[PDB]
């Protein structure tokens, strides 16, 4: 049984998704009629894509597949960008009031 | 014990090599957490002044 | 040899447990995000009416 | 920026002018203010 | 986003930047590809602390049909922030990017939902 | 436009036009300057009224190294709209000419801005 645990570490710690072990979802907001659209791609469980959309926060929103650390990575990435876009945003209100 | 040997030194390169995409998760949260905790008190402070714009 | 499975499976699971809570928060950090996004959109047209309030008291002036 | 706005305006209010019957009141507060609001 | 302009910050003093700023564009313009249909203009420069100066640049593209407009900020902080070119720029000395444009909430859900 | 499509509209009744088509093609040719490198091709004619015949043409260029490709139509209307052209090929009976190229906004703004 030494060459299977191997294997299957060898498969934890990969994007290639057989039990990825850093499987998670975020839900990423989408107005209508998207919703139809997405559609996941190579990989997906529709099993793990389905149980996403059951437990949904709200509606309007698709799940997003966060395999592992690069991903979460550009997660942030994201959340930064946004981040810049609100700041600024908030300061054209501020500035026009 | 050359297959072997180089085996589990590539594999244990990789998964550090993981650990070190983990770490770099690690580093840029503090930053950005701040950068996000901000947020919150400015639109509630913002907020506050467009309803002294409208108060006036 | 064991030693280093044991070793491969606790890193394993303990970075496991801890990416599951980065992830858990980078998505109550979205929550957050999203939740004061509406406020932000609900300012800027709260901003633009008063903004057209003021040019009317102007004209009215 | 609220609160500001209800001193400035609760400022220029006591304060004149020529406007045919609204002369600035007087401010109370506190002892005075308690008892002048259970008179109501 | 028209007007095309993104700040860079970098991690020299104001004078070297100055002092050597036809190199500094020609080389911006490199990054770019240093084909004759793109142009980089500098707006403006400003110290920020003592080895640090921002410079906003934008970047006029040319057509075809001889036709100028400005490369809208997005497109080209999507250019500079791609790994391999973001590499080429700290070699030039910068250490950060910024645009102006204030993103939609949903352009800024793409950007999560895809933050590659 | 590298169909190099040029429609004019001559003050002559079709069979006129036909009739004498070695001519005319000749005579256009000679507008161009008359060299052997140009060749005048017909790729249609058509009636449009009594005494009105639309004649699509085409230029074809050789190169020096024996090349040859057909003179982009926007190329071919500027040079026939100059004022010297412009009057010779009056004096065939064009009446009118258009090209098909639909220009783009900066191309039209360059025409608007620089109208000679």
């Amino acid at each position: 049984p030494i060459p299977e645990q191997i294997k299957l570490i060898v498969d934890k710690w990969n994007p290639n998704h057989p039990n990825c072990a850093f499987k998670t979802y975020l839900y990423n907001k989408v107005d209508e009629h998207t919703v139809p659209l997405y559609g996941p791609g190579p990989n997906e469980d529709p099993k793990e894509w389905e149980e996403a959309l059951q437990r949904k926060p709200a509606p309007n929103f698709i799940p997003v597949l966060c395999s592992g650390f690069p991903s979460i990575v550009a997660r942030l990435m994201l959340q930064r960008r946004v981040i810049t876009e609100f700041n600024n945003k908030l300061h054209q209100i501020n500035a026009s009031l | 014990s050359e297959a072997l040997q180089q085996e589990i030194a590539k594999i244990d390169e990789e998964i550090q090599k993981c650990i070190r995409d983990k770490e770099a998760v690690d580093a840029f949260l503090p930053a950005h957490g701040e950068q996000l905790a901000a947020i919150p008190t400015d639109v509630n402070f913002v907020t506050r002044k467009s309803e002294g714009a409208h108060n006036a | 040899m064991d030693e280093i499975i044991t070793r491969w499976a606790t890193d394993l699971a303990k970075y496991q447990k801890e990416f599951k809570e980065q992830a858990a928060k980078v998505m109550e950090w979205d929550r957050l995000l999203v939740e004061n996004g509406e406020k932000i959109q609900k300012l800027y047209t709260s901003t633009y009416e008063a903004e057209r309030a003021s040019n009317e008291i102007e004209r009215q002036l | 920026a609220l609160f500001d706005s209800l001193l400035a305006r609760n400022k220029k209010q006591a304060e004149g002018e020529t406007a045919l019957g609204e002369l600035p009141s007087l401010q109370l507060g506190l002892a005075d203010l308690r008892q002048r609001l259970r008179k109501l | 986003d028209e007007d095309g302009l993104i700040s860079l910050i970098f991690n020299k003093k104001e004078s070297d930047i100055r002092g050597q700023q036809q190199q500094l564009v020609e080389s911006l313009h490199k990054v770019l590809g240093g084909h004759q249909t793109l142009t980089v203009n500098v707006e403006g420069v400003k110290t920020k602390a003592d080895n640090q100066t921002e410079v906003i640049i934008y970047v006029v593209e040319r057509s075809p049909n001889g036709t100028s407009r400005r490369v809208g900020a997005s497109a080209l902080f999507s250019y500079f922030e791609q790994a391999h070119i973001k590499a080429n720029m700290q070699s030039l000395g910068v250490t950060g990017a910024m645009a102006q444009t204030e993103l939609s909430p949903v352009q800024i859900k793409q950007l999560i939902q895809n933050p590659l």
